[PDB]
RNA sequence: UUGGGACCGAGUAUUGCAAUUAUUGGUCGCGCAACGAGGAAUGUCUCGUAGGCGCAGCUCAUCAAACUGUGCCGAUUACGUCC
RNA sequence: ACUCAACACGGGGAACUUUACCAGAUCCGGACAGGGUGAGGAUUGACAGAUUGAGUGUUCUUUCUCGAUCCCCUGAAUGGUGG
């Protein structure tokens, strides 16, 4: 939605990190303000 | 609860959204959309 | 009614291949001679099949083909043929005045153009035309 | 595609094979003196596999191929045709 | 590239405000969309990479250590985003005060509304999909005859 | 030039791939053997060979309901 | 017979400006040459003589 | 106007595996379709040149108002200056 | 490709091919075998009928005919007028 606090550069750097660690296309799904988390996601990226 | 479940869910939703993006490549409003932006860009370039 | 050369339907049908290609224009003649050896192997059959089977009072079942390099003889008259413009099989029924032609001529391969206001770059002189 | 054996017998007593790069068949010595005839693609496949196994040494120039076949090549062949040899170059000189 | 629009965080300084006039020595005169009159400054990454004109709308910061010292322009909102902001729900267009509220300066000033996006074109993407593997009629000349 | 990535109109039955249709112990289904008479074994066949040079060796014909066929020289003696 | 008879046919007939292909590379754009039945202009002639050609004039 | 043809209908033969959106020739009709020395402005040229005229090669089943090359007929003015 | 150093220019006068682009179907040109396949193996090709634009075994039904590399699964390789 409209309301966000986070600055763009922040987001874009995390999004970058997704590309390289890509698995289930957590890449695409996160870019959709649409995210998953469980054990099968790596510790790093799920924290992000 | 895990494993296949959460992935079916997420995946399917990304599908549906990507679907609705395609339908809006049927392109009327989106067409004028592109038609504009492009014009502005060209104008700016010419000015510079 | 229809007169191809002052011939109704029954005379045309009666003509053998020789008597036929004599009667037709120069292209059609040139075509037939050069060809021989079938060169519409399926496009005869498919028509004459569904043609025969009809109980009349309505047209034959439609047949589809890509080909359009084949003549129109008085044999295939009355049929319903598909002809393919590169995305659509197009509907044509074969009249007695379509003899001495090809198939492709009745099937358009482009949309005719009708325009929609010229944009910038048309007119050399500059005004940056609002809004189209 | 069992013109294999013929091709391998053209190799042994030459050490060299050549073929055009073309998709339409032609004999890959242009004369062998045993008058074999093979396609083009079939030939190409044979030498391709054996190359990846290290048995061939490949050369391309223009629209063609020149095939030389190693010391290693000789080994593989002798086992496949079940035959010893004195050696390929000594017989030729 | 990236977003052209950010929103204020009410904590950690940062409040919307509007330029009034400009003053020498990189400083300018600046006024609050709730509070009273102020004087601003500018940061050295905008010292002539960005030009902040008069009546442009911007996002300040405020000093952490001591309030009511001076404030500074840390961002600029492009005019494209100003109209959008002002619309939604957010800031006043009269920038409460104006010079002052007790003199009610610059009266309506009736809303403008960017209601100009759609021109009555761009209707219906709900229509047909492809029909292929059908013989269908479709000969031109249509309309050409009404006799 | 330029390019894009997407192909899917799809959502039909697509083709299965052709896959060999197996007959097991093919020789014994052709050659028929008998009760033993005179200590000599009598060998008959349900498959008769085609008379062309190519098929002149051992190569048998076929048997369909309405036709007979030869898979070697692609021929029909029609029933 | 089937698919094989319907694959690579219409230019093992040999016709038009298809089925040319230069000797030097295999590129068939930019004109194979018919002029004295040489081929070189698709590996460019600026790159290669060794045919006995030189610019004297 | 018998100056020019643009468009347009019918017939025929050749090229090619395929000429339909007429491919190319070749004869009849269409000429009553333009256009009567051309505004502001603008192109490159000094002798076998400018201009006029035709042929071949190139591409290549077929089609050159293009490009590359060769030949024929063959001038006017200046041979100066820095605006 | 866009002032002079874009615009009868990319030898670019393209019917198919050429050809990038669009609608549809086909083929492995996936090397290298570590992992699976008894004499039938894994496998190749096809008349006829049907599907289909297709007297295209593409695919199915049917049966016949054949190297066992062809075949099945990951890794990897490859090709590309894609950037």
């Amino acid at each position: 939605g409209e309301k966000c606090t986070v600055e763009p550069e922040v987001v874009d750097s995390l999004m970058e990190d997704c590309e390289k660690e890509g698995e289930d296309l957590l890449l695409r799904a996160l870019q959709r303000g649409i995210g998953m988390h469980h054990a099968g996601v790596k510790g790093k990226l799920r924290a992000h | 609860f895990e494993s296949e479940d959460c992935g079916d869910l997420v995946k399917y939703v990304v599908e549906q959204l990507e679907e609705a993006e395609s339908r809006y490549r049927k392109t009327n409003e989106f067409a004028l959309y592109k038609a504009r932006i492009e014009r502005a860009a060209a104008a700016q370039e010419a000015r510079r | 009614k229809f007169t191809y050369r002052g011939l109704e339907i029954d005379p045309l049908l009666a003509l053998s291949e020789e008597e036929f290609k004599t009667l037709v224009h120069a292209r059609a003649r040139r075509h037939m001679n050069r060809h021989a050896n079938r060169r519409a192997p399926v496009l005869l059959k498919r028509l004459r099949e569904a043609k025969k089977d009809v109980k009349a009072g309505e047209k034959p079942r439609a047949v589809k083909t890509h080909l359009r390099d084949v003549v129109i003889t008085p044999e295939m008259v009355g049929s319903v043929v598909g002809i393919y413009n590169g995305r659509q099989f197009n509907a044509v029924e074969i009249k007695g005045e379509m003899i001495g032609h090809y198939l492709g001529e009745f099937s358009m391969t482009y949309k005719p153009v009708i325009h929609g206001r010229p944009g910038v770059g048309a007119t050399h002189s500059s005004r940056f035309i609002p809004l189209k | 595609k069992r013109s294999r054996d013929d091709v391998y017998r053209f190799f042994f007593t030459e050490g060299v094979i050549s073929c055009k790069k073309d998709p339409l068949g032609t004999w890959t010595g242009s004369l062998g003196g045993k008058t074999f005839t093979v396609p083009s693609i079939q030939v190409m496949q044979l030498m391709r596999s054996m190359k990846s196994r290290g048995l061939i040494k490949e050369q391309f120039a223009w629209r063609h191929f020149y095939w030389f076949l190693n010391d290693e090549g000789v080994e593989y062949l002798r086992k496949y045709l079940f035959l010893p040899h004195d050696a390929v170059p000594n017989t030729h000189k | 590239q990236k977003r052209d629009i950010v929103y204020a965080d009410p904590q950690e300084g940062e409040e919307y405000a509007q330029v009034k006039k400009a003053l020498g020595n990189l400083r300018l005169e600046l006024q609050l969309a709730d509070g009273s009159k102020a004087i601003g400054s500018i940061r050295g990454a905008m010292v002539r990479k960005v030009w902040i004109g008069q009546g442009d709308v911007v996002l300040v910061s405020k000093r952490s250590f001591n309030k009511n010292d001076i404030v500074d322009v840390i961002h600029r909102y492009n005019p494209a985003e100003v109209r959008a902001l002002v619309k939604d729900e957010v800031i006043p267009r009269d920038f409460r005060s104006s010079d002052e509220r007790d003199a009610k300066n610059a009266h309506s000033d009736y809303v403008f509304v960017a209601e100009n996006d759609d021109d009555g074109g761009a209707d219906d993407d709900d229509q047909n999909v492809l029909d292929r593997n059908k013989v269908v009629l479709d000969d031109p000349l249509a309309t050409f005859d009404e006799l | 030039k330029g390019k894009k990535k997407k192909k899917k109109v799809f959502t039909k039955p697509k083709k299965p791939i052709h896959r060999h249709k197996l007959e097991k112990m093919r020789a014994l289904k052709y050659f028929k053997v008998t009760e033993n008479d005179d200590g000599s074994f009598k060998v008959e066949r349900t498959r008769d060979e085609c008379p062309n040079p190519v098929c002149g060796a051992g190569v048998f014909m076929a048997q369909h309901k309405d036709r007979k066929y030869c898979g070697k020289c692609h021929l029909t003696y029609a029933a | 017979m089937g698919h094989l008879e319907q694959w690579r046919s219409r230019q093992k007939i040999g016709m038009g400006k298809g089925s040319r292909h230069c000797v030097i590379c295999s590129n068939q754009k930019a004109v194979i040459r018919k002029y004295e039945l040489n081929v070189c202009r698709q590996c460019f002639r600026e790159n290669a003589a060794n045919i006995g050609f030189s610019k004297l004039r």
